[PDB]
C-alpha cells in the first residue's frame, strides 16, 4: 500500500 | 561444504561503537544529535544499550515462537555478486526456521564470525559451490507481531510496561517528537511500524538505502550476530559509480539494479576502487544505526530476529529533500509525502514559539523546537529552501494559468502524484480541463496537456505570501507565528 522497498 | 583455506573475509575498518549511559538513553533523538556529528561519517554505527536494558521478547512467546507462520524468500548466495530476485521459499515458524539453521551449519560446516565471514565472502566472490538460504525479511510486525512489549492494562506493573513506553522501543522512535515522521497519520508500513527480520545462516540484506534517506535503527532481539557493512552518505554516488564499473552486465540488463536490492558487492573491491566502508557486528540486544543515504548491506552469521524502523529527525530534513527532487528525476514513485512532513514541523515549531510569546511554560518539546529554527536554524533553512523552490517553479510558468486553493483533504485518503515525476503533490498541483484527477507537478506542467493556458489551473495549499509567513515566523516574526498558529 504504503510501503518501504523490497527486494 | 565449508573451506577455511580459501576464505575471503574482507580487511575491514571498523564502525565506530557507542555506549551510552541511562541519562544518554532517556533520550532517544538528542542521542543521536549527538552520536551525529562523531558518527555520521561513517554512515553507520553500532549502539550499545546501557548494562540491564533487555526488553522482553513477545515474539518468544511459544504460542507464536511454535505456531504464527512467515513467509520466506530464496537467496543463492553464489549468485549475488557475479552472474534475478528471490523466489518464494517455505513458510516457516521461529522455531523451524531455528532448527534448520542448525541442521544448516551442522551439516555445512562438519564458528566464529570472522570464520563465517571469510565463508560468506568465500562463496559471493568465488563460486564452488550453489549454496542456498532462505530469508524472513521485511515481515510486518502488525501482522507478525513486533520484537517489543506493548502496554495491557489490566494486569500488574512490570517493567515490561517501561520497556513499552521507552522511547527505544521502535514502536515508538518513529513519532517521537523531534522526528518530522510524527505528522504522518498513516502507520506507514516498515518507515513508521518496524519490521521483521528472521534470519539464518548467509541470509542477506544486499546494497540498499533507507527510502527518502531516512536514518534506520535496528535492534537485534535475539540469535546469532548480524555483520554489517556501511558507506557514509557523502560517498553514496562514489558508491554506485563504483557498482557500474565492476558489474557493467549487470547494470546493462537493470540500469535500476541498485533499486531492487539483490545485488551485492565485496568491501574488498570497493576499498580498491576508493570507497570508504567502515564494518560493524551487531550482536543479540544492540542497535544499529544507519545515517542518511548511508548505503548499507550484511548478513546473518545463524538463525537470528532482528526488528528495522526508519527516524527522522530534523537534520534529515535536508536530505529527505534531496531524495524526493531525485526521486522526481528518477521518476520513481515515493514512500511518503515530504512536504506533508516539513510543513507539519513548521507547524509544530510555529505552535511552539507561539507558546514561548504567550509566556506559556518551557517544556523540553519547545526547547527542542525552538533550538532547530531561526535564522541559523535547520528547520527554518529547510523551509526556506522549500519556499524559494516553490516561487521559483511558480515563476517559470507562463502567465495564462489560473489559481484554484486546494482543500485541505486533497492528500488525505489518495497519494497524488505527478503523472510523470511521481512528485508528492502535497503541497502544489498542476492541471487543465482536460483531465480532472490527473495532475503535474510545477516543474512538468509544461508536460501535462496541449491546451492554452485558458484552461490550465494550479491548486495551491498555500499563497506564496503565506509560505514566506512561515519562514519568517520561525525566524521570531510575531504577526507570522500568531498567523501559523492558526492552521
Ligand atoms: O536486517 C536486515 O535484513 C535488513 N535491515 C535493514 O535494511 C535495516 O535495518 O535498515
Ligand atoms: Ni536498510
Ligand atoms: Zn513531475
Ligand atoms: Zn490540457
Amino acid at each position: 500500500a504504503r510501503t518501504k522497498q523490497t527486494a | 561444504r565449508w573451506n577455511p583455506s580459501e576464505a575471503c573475509r574482507p580487511l575491514v575498518d571498523d564502525a565506530p561503537i557507542f555506549y551510552p549511559t541511562n541519562e544518554d538513553f532517556d533520550d532517544p533523538l538528542g542521542y543521536i544529535e549527538k552520536l551525529r556529528s562523531k558518527a555520521e561519517s561513517y554512515g553507520i554505527c553500532r549502539i550499545v544499550p546501557p548494562v540491564a536494558w533487555r526488553p522482553p521478547c513477545p515474539l518468544k512467546e511459544k504460542k507464536i515462537w511454535e505456531n504464527s507462520k512467515f513467509p520466506t524468500r530464496i537467496q543463492f548466495i553464489d549468485l549475488l555478486q557475479n552472474r534475478f530476485g528471490f523466489q518464494t521459499g517455505p513458510d516457516f515458524t521461529l522455531a523451524a526456521f531455528q532448527k534448520y539453521d542448525e541442521y544448516f551449519k551442522e551439516c555445512y560446516f562438519q564458528p566464529k564470525v570472522k570464520d563465517l565471514e571469510g565463508e560468506y565472502w568465500r562463496i559471493v566472490e568465488q563460486a564452488t559451490d550453489e549454496v542456498e538460504v532462505y530469508y524472513g525479511a521485511d515481515l510486518e510486525t502488525k501482522k507478525f507481531g513486533s520484537g517489543f512489549p506493548k502496554y495491557k492494562p489490566g494486569y500488574p506493573i512490570s517493567e515490561a510496561d517501561q520497556y513499552s513506553q521507552c522511547g527505544w522501543n521502535l514502536n515508538n522512535l518513529s513519532r517521537l517528537p523531534g522526528s518530522v515522521l510524527a505528522f504522518e497519520s498513516c502507520d506507514i508500513s516498515g518507515v513508521i511500524v518496524p519490521w521483521l527480520y528472521v534470519g539464518m545462516c548467509f541470509s542477506t540484506f544486499c546494497w540498499h538505502v533507507e527510502d527518502h534517506h531516512l536514518y534506520s535503527m535496528n535492534y537485534l532481539h535475539t540469535g546469532d550476530p548480524k555483520v554489517w557493512y556501511g558507506i557514509p552518505g557523502n560517498h553514496a554516488e562514489s558508491f554506485e559509480n563504483v557498482m557500474k564499473k565492476r558489474l557493467p552486465d549487470l547494470f546493462e540488463e537493470q540500469p535500476d539494479l541498485l533499486h531492487q536490492l539483490v545485488t551485492q558487492l565485496s568491501p574488498r573491491i570497493l576499498k580498491e576502487e576508493g570507497v570508504p566502508v567502515y564494518r560493524a557486528v551487531q550482536r543479540s540486544g544492540e542497535f544499529i544505526l544507519t545515517f542518511p543515504k548511508a548505503y548499507h548491506s550484511g548478513f546473518n552469521c545463524g538463525f537470528n530476529c532482528a526488528e528495522a524502523v526508519n527516524v527522522a529527525p530534523v537534520d534529515w530534513l535536508v536530505h529527505g529533500q534531496n531524495a524526493v527532487e531525485g526521486y522526481s528525476k528518477q521518476r520513481r514513485k515515493s514512500s511518503l509525502s515530504h512536504d506533508k512532513l516539513l510543513l507539519g514541523a513548521a507547524m509544530e515549531a510555529t505552535y511552539c514559539l507561539w507558546e514561548l510569546s504567550l509566556s506559556k511554560k518551557k517544556t523540553p518539546v519547545i526547547a527542542r523546537w525552538k533550538r532547530v529554527c531561526s535564522e541559523d536554524g535547520l528547520l527554518t533553512k529547510a523551509v526556506k529552501k522549500r519556499v524559494q523552490m516553490e516561487e521559483e517553479r511558480l515563476n517559470h510558468l507562463q502567465d495564462g494559468f489560473s489559481l484554484r486553493k486546494m482543500e485541505g483533504d486533497f492528500d488525505n485518503k489518495r497519494e497524488r502524484e505527478c503523472f510523470l515525476c511521481f512528485y508528492d503533490l502535497h503541497m502544489s498541483a498542476s492541471s487543465c480541463k482536460c483531465s480532472p484527477n490527473r495532475f503535474a507537478c510545477l516543474i512538468h506542467a509544461k508536460d501535462l496537456c496541449s491546451c492554452e493556458s485558458k484552461d490550465r489551473y494550479i491548486l495551491i495549499r498555500h499563497t506564496l505570501d503565506e509560505l514566506w509567513a512561515l519562514v519568517r515566523a520561525l525566524e521570531g516574526d510575531l504577526d507570522a507565528i500568531d498567523l501559523w498558529a492558526s492552521k
